[PDB]
RNA sequence: UUAGGCGGCCACAGCGGUGGGGUUGCCUCCCGUACCCAUCCCGAACACGGAAGAUAAGCCCACCAGCGUUCCGGGGAGUACUGGAGUGCGCGAGCCUCUGGGAAACCCGGUUCGCCGCCACC
RNA sequence: GCCGGGCAGUUUGACUGGGGCGGUACGCGCUCGAAAAGAUAUCGAGCGCGCCCUAUGGCUAUCUCAGCCGGGGACCCGGCGAAGAGUGCAAGAGCAAAAGAUAGCUUGACAGUGUUCUUCCCAACGAGGAACGCUGACGCGAAAGCGUGGUCUAGCGAACCAAUUAGCCUGCUUGAUGCGGGCAAUUGAUGACAGAAAAGCUACCCUAGGGAUAACAGAGUCGUCACUCGCAAGAGCACAUAUCGACCGAGUGGCUUGCUACCUCGAUGUCGGUUCCCUCCAUCCUGCCCGUGCAGAAGCGGGCAAGGGUGAGGUUGUU
RNA sequence: CAACAGCUGGUUCCAAUCGAAACAUGUCGAAGCAUGACCUCCGCCGAGGUAGUCUGUGAGGUAGAGCGACCGAUUGGUCCUGUCAAACUCCAAACUUACAGACGCCGUUUGACGCGGGGAUUCCGGUGCGCGGGGUAAGCCUGUGUACCAGGAGGGGAACAACCCAGAGAUAGGUUAAGGUCCCCAAGUGUGGAUUAAGUGUAAUCCUCUGAAGGUGGUCUCGAGCCCUAGACAGCCGGGAUGUUGGCUUAGAAGCAGCCAUCAUUUAAAGAGUGCGUAACAGCUCACCGGCCGAGGUUUGAGGCGCCCAAAAUGAUCGGGACUCAAAUCCACCACCGAGACCUGUCCGUACC
C-alpha cells in the first residue's frame, strides 16, 4: 500500500498529471489517499512522483490518521469517525474493530475506504510540521526534499499532519 | 549466410523447386479435387523419363491423387524409350484415367457439390463435361510449341479432365497424331519425328503405341 | 508535390529484406463482418491502398465492395466520429491482438 | 574575424556539396605530419589534444594552430621522429548575413526567408572530450611535442587539455 | 521420402569449404528432334520424345566457423542519454542528488552452416 | 464609318522583416526542414508541373544486360559477369518466371450510374483527382483473371453565352410553317489559377487612421565601434617580453554603427554652428616614479595621478 | 443629406450560472467577412464514456549510433591507418499514436456519450520551459508541444503581465507553502565542522544578476612526485686538482656553437664536464668534495575564507545599513517566522436530495 499526500499545488503543471491526482481523489493540497500497490496503480503514482510524498505508513501510524481525519461520505457529525463510528455496533456499516483493525485490513490490501464502512477518500490533512523537509519541492529524499519513499519518513510527515 | 544484413528469399527457393510469381499464378483458379492451396496437373521432365502428377496443396503436403510417369508404363504397353514425346502422351493420359476420373478427378466430392447446379453421373456428365478441370503447370521449364510438357497435357485432357490450355501451342498430332483426323475424339499417340528418321529402314515402331493407347481408353486395371 | 505519395518517407517504404513482391496469402485472406483489423500499407503493393494519413489505426470491417473490403478505420479519426470511409484490400493486414 | 557567431553550434547539418558551392578552400595544410607510412604507434610517450569544450573550430582556427604546432615540432630534426595526426575536418559550412532571409541575428537576414547567409568559411566541430590532434614518439626531450600544443592551444576557442600520455 | 512437389518465417537460412549417396524407386546430368512449340542466329534456352550411360555438377545427407548474420554469458556499464522532483553546487557553460527507466561501439567466451507446415513416396 | 484626353466616369489587385525596385514562396507535385502516429510557419534548403504518348495504352506468349578477358572501337565464337546496362518527365517510393525486354494481338484512353477517400488531418467548403463497385458492351487468355489509360504522388478551371451530340419536353384562343425557350452532356477562359472588362503623376494636394508600418531620437542589446586582459608565434645582430607583436582565447565601456520594429504618428521641432554647465579616460602637458636596445642631450615604453592647463586662422553649410 | 467608410471615439442600473478565441479553409483577402474549431442557451436521446495508468495486438525511423550495410563526402601508407551527413541507413530508443481488456474516474432524479436547433464572441496575441528552422546577434523573425499572462487575486522576488508558492464567497481561530530569522522587518547575532581576506561574496531564473581565452610563503584543507637515521633540507655551511685551451672546426671555439674522442694522472674527491655566463677567456653553478646537527624536506596540482586578466560618461553600492572563527561560501543539523493555500466554528450563494 501507499499513502499519498500532494505537497505541491497544481499551479499549472503538468496537465496529464493533476489529472492523475484527481482520479486518485485528492483535489487539493495536503490531501491524502490510500492506494493499493498494483498495476493500474504504481503507474499513476510514479507519474505523480514529483508532486507528492509517498510510501507505506506504518500501521498504528495510519490509525493515527483515520481517527483525526477520517471519513463519511458526507462530512458531518460523528466527525471523529472513531471506532464507534465505524463498524456498526448495531446495524450499520461494518468491517472489523473499527480502529486499527480497520487500518490493518486496509494496509494489507482490501478492503478500501469506501468499500467497507462506505466512507470514502480523501483524508483531509492539515499540512503542519516544523516544516516539511526543505521548503520547496526538490529532487527527492536524498537531498532536502519530501519526495519519494521511506516507511518512517512518511510516518513523520503523516504525523503532525 | 552472410552478415544477415541481407535477407534471403528462400523457401522453396534457395535451391529451386517451385517457382514463385508462378505457382501463385496457378492456385488462384481454385482447382484440384477440391479447394487447393496450390493445384496443378504438374508436368516434369527428366532425362529418360516423364512424370505427371496432379494435386491440390496442403499446408504441408502438396499431395497427389494419381500419378503417371512413363516408366510404370509399360505396366501394359511396351518397352521403348521413355524420353520421347510419344510416351509422354501416353503418360499424361495414363495419369488421366487415374487422376482423370478414378480416385476422383475434377472437383467431385461426397456431399453437395460446390455451389452451382452441378451433378456428375457416370457416362457423359450431365450439365456439361465442362466442370472437369486442373491447371497444368510446367514447373520451371520452358513453354515451347509442340513440347512434351504440352503433350503431357494433351492426353490427360482427353482422359476426361478438362484443362485450359491453348491449342496451336501443341504438337498438332503427327509427332503425336490422332488415328483419324475427322474425329478429334480418339486415343492417339504418334512418334513421328524419330520415325521417318530412316524411312522404315528398321528399328523404330510408331505402330506400337497406338497399341498402347488403344488399351488406355477402355476398362483397364489401374 | 501534393499527392497520395506525400511526405511518407519511411512509413510507406519497406526496405532491404522485404522487397519485391509479397505473398499472395495476405491478399486473399477474407474477413467477415465486424472483425477488428489493423490498417497499414504494406509496401510492395500497388492496389487496395488507403490514403496515408490514417494508416496504423484499426477499424472494423464491414461489408465488401468490389474486390476490396470495407474496413479502413471504421474507427474514429482523432478524437472524433467513426466517420469512416473504407476501401482497403486484404493486402493491408487484418487481425486483432 | 572575429570568430564568435561562428563556433557555437546553433544550427544543424550540412556540409552538402550538392547543396552548396563556392565553398572557400581550406587553408589547413595536410592532415598527415611527420613521417607517415611507418607506424608511429610504436612509441613511448603519448598524446595530447583534448578539446574540453563544445565546438566548431574554423579552418582559420586550425591551420595556424596545427602548423604553428608543427613548426615547433621541427625541433626534432625535420624528418626524424613522430607523426602528427589531426583528427576532424572542416566539413561543416557556415553562411553569413546576406540581407535577404530573415532579420536580427545571423542566419537571419532581411525580410523573411530569402538569403541564407552566403557561404564564407568552414569549421569542424568537436565535443566535450575529443582528441583534436594527436601523436607522439619516444620521449625525444622532456616533451617538445608537449610544448607543442602549448602553442597549439591558445589558438582555439576552446580550452584544451594537454592530457598526459 | 536412402534424393520428390507446393509453401510459411524470409541470412539462425548468406559466402566459402570437406566428406558421403543412387546407378533399372526418385531428382538431374544425359540421349535425341519426326511431331505441339522455339531461337531478331544457334533443339544453348524454351518445347517435345526418350533411357545407352553416369553421381562428376545439381540435389539430398553428415560436417567445418574463416567472413556475414541471430541470440546469449561475462566485461564495458547501471557508464552515455533520459521521464519526474529539489531555496543542491557553479560567475557562467554546466554540474550534482533523489526517483523511475536505460544504450551503442568494442573485447573475450558460447550460439547459428536453417526452423516449420501440407502432400506424395520402400 | 473614321479620327477624336477637347470633355466625363472610372480602374490601375494581393503577398513583402515599412513601401518601392527585384521576386511569388499568388494554382500544383517530391525530399528535407517536421521534433519515429497525424497536423505544422518564414522572401526556409534542394527541385520540379502546367505536357508528351495510338503507343510510350490494354492483354497474352516468350524472356539477357553493362563491363572485362581470350580467339577471328564495326560484327562473329567462347568465358567471366545479381545487375554497375529499365520503367516518357522532379524528387521519393514500387517492381525480376515482372510493372522491365522482345513478339503478336487489341482499342477498357468504352457508355451509364454509384460507393469512398482526397481536395479541406482533426473539422464545414467547390472544381479537380484517386481508390473500389455495379449495369451494358468489348479485348486478350486454356483458365483463374487482367483491362475503369501510361507503377504511384504534378499535367488544372465556375456561372452567363456560343458551338457541338442524341432523344424528348415546350412558346400566351387554334391549326400549319418559320424562328425561339428547356431537360443531359462535350468543347471554348478566367495562371491575381473558389474566376472584375481596367494605365500612370501629384512637391498644388486633401481626408480617415496607424507607432498594427518607415525616416529622426530612444531605453534594451553590443554583432560593429573603442579600450583592456590571457597565451606568446615571431622580430628586434644574439636576445619573445627596450620596443614591435600575429593566430587563438577571455573581457570591459556604452562615444560610432547596426538591431529591436519594443516606445511616440490627437506631433518628444532637423543637420551644422553658437553660447553655457557637468562629466568620462582609458593622462596630451605639468608633479612624483620604474625600464631602456638608459654615456650625456634628446627620446622611447610603462606606473601613480584628474590640481591646473590643453588656442587663432584660409577653403567648405558642412560634421 | 441623417452621403458612404471594412477607419478613430463614445454607448448610461444591480446580481447569479457558464465561460472563449487570438487558429483552419475561401475571399480584389490580410485594419474586413463567411464557413469550420472553440463559448453559451434550448429541445431530443438513452447507457455508456475515457483526461490517467497497466497489459495485449498494431503504426513510426526523430535522438543516439554506424557506414568490411547503400549513398555521397573525407586522410595517409606499404593491408594498415584518419574523419563525416537536414535532404545517408546494416541498426535504433525514450516517446507519440489506432484498437481492446483491466483498474481508476465519471454517468444513468446532477442524463453522461451523442443528435437537432437559437445566440455569439473570435480569426493584431504574448511569455516561460522543452524541441526546434533562419539569423553575428536581438527585449529578432518564424514553427511546435505545454503551462501561464491576456481575462488571476493573495504570499514572495527591492520595484516588475506571464519566475517561485498559490488559483480567491463572507467572517473567525489555527498551521504551513514559497521565502526568510543582525537591523531596517515577523522569526537565531542557532549548533557541529571547514574554506575564503578578495568586502571575493551577501545576485535562483533574466534585456536586467557579466566576465573570457592582475596579484597574495595571510591562513586552512586535499592530492601527486622525488629525497631522508647508509642522516636528508637549511636541508644548511664551506669548496668548485694535473696533462689540457683534449683533437677537429672556427675570426674565436679554452668543460659548456658544432663534430670526434672521453683517456690518463694526483686523489679523500673532482666529468676531457650540469646549467648560467664571455667575443673568446674570466666568473657563477652542478655535477663534484668536505663539515654539521637530528627528522622530516622539497617539488607540484586543487579547493575554502580573507588580503592588495578587468576602461565610461550627474552621486558608489548586495533593496539599504552594514557584515569577515561572517550577517560570505560549502557539508550537515536544531528551533522558529511567514499567505486568502491547508485545518477548523458560524453565515451567504449556487447545484443536487
Amino acid at each position: 500500500l501507499v499513502f499519498v499526500v500532494r505537497i505541491k499545488g497544481i499551479n499549472k503543471i503538468p496537465p496529464k498529471p493533476r489529472k492523475v491526482l484527481q482520479l486518485l481523489r485528492l483535489t487539493r493540497i495536503n490531501s491524502g489517499t490510500f492506494v493499493k500497490v498494483t498495476k493500474a496503480t504504481l503507474e499513476l503514482l510514479k507519474l505523480i512522483e514529483p508532486y507528492v510524498a509517498y510510501g507505506y505508513p506504518s500501521y498504528s501510524t495510519i490509525r493515527q490518521l483515520v481517527y483525526k481525519r477520517g471519513f463519511g461520505k458526507i462530512n458531518k457529525q460523528r466527525v471523529p469517525l472513531s471506532d464507534n463510528a465505524i463498524i456498526e455496533a448495531n446495524l450499520g456499516k461494518y468491517g472489523i474493530l473499527s480502529i486499527d483493525d480497520l487500518i490493518h485490513e486496509i494496509i494489507t490490501v482490501g478492503p478500501h475506504f469506501k468499500q467497507a464502512n462506505n466512507f470514502l477518500w480523501p483524508f483531509k490533512l492539515s499540512n503542519p510540521s516544523g516544516g516539511w523537509g526543505v521548503p520547496r519541492k526538490f529532487k527527492h529524499f536524498i537531498q532536502g526534499g519530501s519526495f519519494g519513499n521511506r516507511e518512517e519518513f512518511i510516518n513523520k510527515l503523516v504525523k503532525s499532519m | 549466410a552472410y552478415s544477415s544484413r541481407f535477407q534471403t528469399p528462400f523457401r522453396r527457393r534457395r535451391e529451386g523447386k517451385t517457382d514463385y510469381y508462378q505457382r501463385k499464378r496457378l492456385v488462384t483458379q481454385h482447382k484440384a479435387k477440391y479447394n487447393t492451396p496450390k493445384y496443378r496437373l504438374v508436368v516434369r521432365f527428366t532425362n529418360k523419363d516423364i512424370i505427371c502428377q496432379i494435386i491440390s496443396s496442403t499446408i504441408t503436403g502438396d499431395v497427389v491423387l494419381a500419378a503417371a510417369y512413363s516408366h510404370e508404363l509399360p505396366r501394359y504397353g511396351i518397352t521403348h524409350g521413355l524420353t520421347n514425346w510419344a510416351a509422354a502422351y501416353a503418360t499424361g493420359l495414363l495419369i488421366a484415367r487415374r487422376t482423370l476420373q478414378r480416385l476422383g478427378l475434377d472437383e467431385t466430392y461426397k456431399g453437395v457439390e460446390e455451389v452451382e447446379g452441378e451433378y456428375e453421373l457416370t457416362e457423359a456428365v450431365e450439365d456439361g463435361p465442362r466442370p472437369f478441370k486442373v491447371f497444368l503447370d510446367i514447373g520451371l521449364q520452358r513453354t515451347t510449341t509442340g513440347a512434351r510438357v504440352f503433350g503431357a497435357l494433351k492426353g490427360a485432357s482427353d482422359g476426361g479432365l478438362y484443362v485450359p490450355h491453348s491449342e496451336n501451342r501443341f504438337p498438332g498430332w503427327d509427332f503425336e497424331t490422332e488415328e483419324i483426323d475427322p474425329e478429334l475424339l480418339r486415343s492417339y499417340i504418334f512418334g513421328g519425328h524419330v520415325s521417318q528418321y530412316m524411312e522404315e529402314l528398321a528399328d523404330d515402331d510408331e505402330e506400337r503405341f497406338s497399341e498402347l493407347f488403344k488399351g488406355y481408353l477402355a476398362d483397364d486395371i489401374d | 508535390s501534393h499527392g497520395y505519395r506525400s511526405r511518407t518517407r519511411y512509413m510507406f517504404q519497406r526496405d532491404f529484406r522485404k522487397h519485391g513482391a509479397v505473398h499472395l496469402s495476405t491478399y486473399l485472406k477474407v474477413y467477415k463482418v465486424g472483425d477488428i483489423v489493423d490498417i497499414k500499407a504494406n509496401g510492395s503493393i500497388q492496389k487496395g491502398m488507403p490514403h496515408k494519413f490514417y494508416q496504423g489505426k484499426t477499424g472494423v470491417v464491414y461489408n465488401v465492395t468490389k474486390s476490396s473490403v470495407g474496413v479502413i478505420i471504421n474507427k474514429m479519426v482523432g478524437n472524433r466520429y467513426l466517420e469512416k470511409r473504407l476501401n482497403l484490400r486484404v493486402e493491408h493486414i487484418k487481425h486483432s491482438k | 574575424r572575429p570568430a564568435r557567431c561562428y563556433r557555437y553550434q546553433k544550427n544543424k547539418p550540412y556540409p552538402k556539396s550538392r547543396y552548396n558551392r563556392a565553398v572557400p578552400d581550406s587553408k589547413i595544410r595536410i592532415y598527415d605530419l611527420g613521417k607517415k607510412k611507418a607506424t608511429v604507434d610504436e612509441f613511448p610517450l603519448c598524446v595530447h589534444l583534448v578539446s574540453n569544450e563544445l565546438e566548431q573550430l574554423s579552418s582559420e582556427a586550425l591551420e595556424a594552430a596545427r602548423i604553428c604546432a608543427n613548426k615547433y615540432m621541427t625541433t626534432v630534426s625535420g624528418r626524424d621522429a613522430f607523426h602528427l595526426r589531426v583528427r576532424v575536418h572542416p566539413f561543416h559550412v557556415l553562411r553569413i548575413n546576406k540581407m535577404l532571409s530573415c532579420a536580427g541575428a545571423d542566419r537571419l537576414q532581411q525580410g523573411m526567408r530569402g538569403a541564407w547567409g552566403k557561404p564564407h568559411g568552414l569549421a569542424a566541430r568537436v565535443d566535450i572530450g575529443q582528441i583534436i590532434f594527436s601523436v607522439r614518439t619516444k620521449d625525444s626531450n622532456k616533451d617538445v611535442v608537449v610544448e607543442g600544443l602549448r602553442r597549439a592551444r591558445y589558438k582555439f576557442p576552446g580550452q584544451q587539455k594537454i592530457i598526459l600520455s
